[PDB]
């Protein structure tokens, strides 16, 4: 027998903390702009056209 | 903002429709006061899958 490295149980090195994939936050920000109103059931009238 | 401009375009579409199909823009029936349209030409080409050609 001899004196190995497995006795010491040396701590490893931390690479860091990384996400698996890029974050998908949605697409409705590009298509239609946000219309921020106050709290309450919002209503609106529309006309088809011609 | 809405009603008046739409009603204003409603005739601009009417003339364009009369000159192309001789139709009454109100009802999908052919007009009697209109004799000729740009649809009744004999130089027609049956559309295919190509569309480009």
């Amino acid at each position: 027998d001899f004196l190995s490295v497995g006795k010491l149980e040396l701590p490893g090195s931390m690479i860091g903390a990384v996400r698996d994939r890029a974050i998908d936050s949605g697409v409705l920000a590009k298509l239609s702009p946000e219309q921020p109103t106050i709290f309450g059931p919002v209503k609106g009238a529309v006309f088809s056209g011609v | 903002d809405l009603i008046s401009p739409a009603l204003g375009a409603s005739i601009g579409r009417a003339v364009d429709l009369i000159a192309f199909h001789g139709i009454d823009p109100a009802t999908g029936k052919a007009a009697s006061a209109v004799h000729t349209s740009l649809n009744k030409t004999k130089n027609i080409v049956d559309a295919t899958d190509s569309a480009t050609a």
